RNA sequence: CUGGAAGGUUAAGAGGAGCCGAAUUGAAGCCCCAGUAA
RNA sequence: UGAUAUUGAAUGUUGGUACAGCUUGUACAGGAUAGGUAGGAGCCUUGGAAACCGGAGCGCCAGCUUCGGUGGAGGCAUCGGU
RNA sequence: GGCACAAGGGAGCUUGACUGCGAGACCUACAAGUCGAGCAGGGACGAAAGUCGGGCUUAGUGAUCCGGUGGUUCCGCAUGGA
């Protein structure tokens, strides 16, 4: 397991710090939450 | 081996000719964080400018004397096309729209760019104005009289020094070639 | 495997990138002349995909550009950073001249756009005609998922270290191991700045060499954080396990250089260079060899071995030396063994308010190491220490290796 | 330890064809010379 | 243990500066196959301007840059865009 | 310490596994340190109200004087900027 940041979209800048695994996530991720800059949810994917 | 004077080497460029009497000048990168490019409107004074207005500013851009403002995306006919023509310049919104479409402009130099004061919200005022260590400055022809481009090299120098570089340590002067 | 690489200028925040894609073994200042002198290599990680990295530097500035050129070749994929704050110079198209004529995919990055505001003036850098610029910054982690992809899109055992003093040859003497121009040589002290890796097969068998640039005196290091790079030859002995010195044909410094690998408990050789320089003759060796020996005797299980890298002699001698070290400072014995000598070391010195030996048994294999179960912690004499070293390391081998000793109390 | 290059090896390889390895290059070390015995 | 003032005079050996003058950048075009700044406001002329034949530098070892008398008021044609 | 009403399974995407914020237990030496009331902003199969997670405490050494890099409607020593 690695540590992995999650970047906005919208926005734009690191909000959300988490883990996850290579082997069964292989590919990037979609995940959708609130970036608080933008006072609207937005979808965030990782670097 | 003579360094001719202001007031000599205007009446002697109607003698090195209707041509365009353009103006050299070699500036003094190490320097290029106070580099010295740029344009001023002009005194002593045909040009086609085309502008990529959005909103609002097109609506003061048709009566200013442009020639072609657009329909709010032309840049599928500038692709396998394009016969550009003079100028040019557009507005800070479309900006990164029309530049993230590659290096039409790049090797053909007219790139839209805040920095030239071409990209502003004054679009009516922008098309009214504009009709290694090196600047070209075309200040008028050789048909002008000998008062116009006394102003003309006097104006461009006077914005040239109203700039004084930063690091202005050392001579900024080097050549001025008429 | 592929193999990226990054050129630029000096100040584009090259060897910041390569540190933020992993590591910091990179030296970073800010500052026009320190920049990174020569290739290094690394390991990346971007979903499968598992590419390498190689980063390069922007007196003498032929040979790095040079390096950089030897670089580019062998490359997969270029990345070509620039600066973002200043737009365009000259030295850019400079650059981009060989680039130009280099048949190798290009990937552009810009950098120093560390706010949103900041994203824009991108269209001005549309003049070498290359693809889509990609903004990235430094200070954050911005811009690089775009970058990465753009990279992407394209895509398809044992470590050893030299120290010393600078201007000693120590960058001369690996090149010439590996038999390739691989770091840069000079007549000047510090020429190398910081360590740099370099992995080769020797007789089936692979290795990872690596070099530290000297050092010098401790209160002569007064510079622009030129510590910073110190400290990185401090890091790499902590990589590896085994140490080669490298003195001239003494100075007390270079005992304290060997101070900091003795107390590591790294298995630590001694080798000599430019022979070739002293007299040459019969029974010459010995001079050196008691010199060594007088000068040098909280070390003793160090080996010496003699070479001469402009000429190359007995090269080949110093790699076998360092296998042997190895097994040596990774061995275990029969605590039955050890204990059966224990005694008789005490029976023949029965002089130890009378200490007392019960047990000792090996339990550190990483480094030689061992625990005696005595009587009396306090009543011990760091003389009968050094007694009970001696006999052990004489009834086996253990040479090349420091040992630790630990005396436990009955409890 | 000392020269004088001859006798080849070139050494892991650097390279690789067919199928793990062709050809083809490749320092030392082996007197392959004795004097030397420290 | 290296710089710098005492420390002065002439030889040659060179350097480094600047100042002129001359010459240099062959490239995937364009009579070949040349670095950052205008599409002309042609030259008649001249080791050949067609062919024509020296000279280096050379060469990108291709094929050029001019010093340039035969043909020569003929010639390429400012002129266009592998 | 659970008896399925907390170990099956379309959708509901999906680590609000969040941004604001707060009554009590502690140890009650306190600092500190910890664990769980109560609420605007849409942000959910959601429809009746259920959401700050992997259902025992067990971690990423101390998360810090760790800032040197960065947004500043804050000051700027006579007035502008720095
Ligand atoms: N403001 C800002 N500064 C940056 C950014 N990235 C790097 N820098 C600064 O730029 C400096 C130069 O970067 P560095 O990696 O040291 O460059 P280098 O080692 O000389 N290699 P190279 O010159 O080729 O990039 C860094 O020390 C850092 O202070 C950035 O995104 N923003
Ligand atoms: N005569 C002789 N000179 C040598 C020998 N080995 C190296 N040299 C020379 O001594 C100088 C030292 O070069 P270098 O390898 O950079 O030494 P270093 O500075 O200690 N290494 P680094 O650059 O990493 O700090 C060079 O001029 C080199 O040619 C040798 O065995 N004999």
């Amino acid at each position: 397991r690695v540590n992995i940041t999650l970047a906005c979209t919208e926005c734009g800048e690191r909000n959300y710090i988490s883990k996850k695994n290579k082997r069964n996530n292989p590919d990037r991720v979609e995940f959708k939450k609130y970036c608080p800059r933008d006072k609207k949810s937005t979808l965030h994917r990782e670097t | 081996s003579k360094a001719y004077d202001v007031s000599e080497a205007v009446a002697l460029v109607k003698k090195t000719n209707d041509a365009t009497v353009e103006v050299a000048f070699r500036l003094g990168p190490r320097k290029n964080d106070q580099q010295i490019r740029g344009a001023v409107v002009l005194p002593n004074g045909t040009q086609r400018v085309l502008v990529f207005a959005k909103g609002e500013k097109a609506k003061e851009a048709e009566a200013a004397g442009a020639d072609f403002v657009g329909d709010t995306d032309y840049i599928n006919k500038i692709q396998q096309g394009w016969f550009d023509f003079d100028v040019i310049v557009a507005t800070p919104d479309m900006m990164g729209e029309v530049g993230k479409i590659g290096r039409v402009l790049g090797p053909k130099g007219l790139m839209p760019n805040p920095k030239t004061g071409t990209v502003t919200f004054e679009v009516e005022k922008a098309i009214g104005e504009i009709k290694a260590g090196n600047i070209h400055v075309p200040i008028g022809k050789v048909s002008f009289e000998d008062e116009k481009l006394v102003e003309n090299f006097t104006t461009m120098y006077d914005t040239i020094l109203k700039a004084k570089p930063a690091a202005a340590k050392g001579v900024y002067v080097k050549n001025v070639a008429v | 495997k592929p193999v990226v690489a990054i050129v630029g200028r000096p100040n584009v925040g090259k060897s910041t990138i390569f540190n933020r894609i992993a590591g910091e073994r990179i030296s970073i200042v800010e500052d026009t002349p320190g920049v990174t002198r020569d290739r290094i290599y690394s390991s990346a990680e971007w979903l499968n995909y598992d590419f390498n990295l190689i980063d390069t530097g922007g007196p003498f500035l032929t040979q790095i550009r040079q390096q950089a050129e030897i670089a580019m070749d062998e490359a997969d994929v270029i990345i070509f950073m620039v600066n973002g704050r200043e737009g365009v110079t000259s030295a850019d198209e400079e650059v981009a001249k060989i680039l130009y004529r280099t048949k190798k995919p290009v990937v552009l990055a810009v950098n120093k756009l560390d706010n949103t505001e900041m994203r824009a003036n991108i269209y001005d850098f549309y003049s070498l005609g290359f693809g889509e610029p990609y903004p990235i910054s430094g200070t954050h982690g911005l811009g690089l998922g775009d970058l990465l992809d753009a990279c992407a899109e394209h895509f398809k055992v044992i470590q050893f270290c030299l120290i010393g003093r600078p201007n000693v040859g120590k960058s001369s003497l690996v090149n010439a191991m590996l038999g390739e121009e691989r770091v840069i040589v000079s007549n000047v002290a510090g020429t190398t700045r910081d360590a740099v890796d370099t992995a080769f097969t020797y007789n089936q068998q692979e290795f990872v060499i690596v070099d530290t640039a000297g050092m010098r005196k401790k209160g002569k290091v007064y510079e622009t954080t030129e510590k910073y790079s110190v400290l990185r030859a401090l890091k790499a002995i902590d990589r590896s396990e085994v140490v080669g010195v490298v003195l001239d044909g003494i100075i007390e410094q270079d005992k304290r250089i060997a101070g900091y690998a003795h107390e590591a408990g790294k298995a630590v050789v001694i080798i000599v260079n430019k022979w070739d320089a002293v007299d040459k003759d019969e029974s010459t060796m010995k001079e050196f060899e008691q010199n060594i020996r007088e000068h040098f005797q909280f070390l003793d299980y160090a080996p010496v071995l003699f070479m001469s890298a402009l000429t190359k002699k007995r090269i080949h001698t110093l790699m076998p030396a360092i296998i042997k070290a190895s097994e040596n400072h990774s061995l275990r014995v029969q605590t039955n063994v050890l204990n059966d000598v224990i005694m008789d070391a005490v029976a023949m010195n029965p002089t130890p308010s009378r200490l007392k030996i019960y047990y000792a048994t090996q339990v550190s294999v990483k480094p030689p190491s061992f625990v005696v179960f005595v009587n009396d912690p306090e009543l011990m004499h760091f003389s009968y220490e050094r007694f009970l070293e001696n006999r052990i390391r004489d009834a086996f081998g253990f040479e090349g290796t420091p040992i630790k000793i630990f005396a436990r109390a009955r409890k």
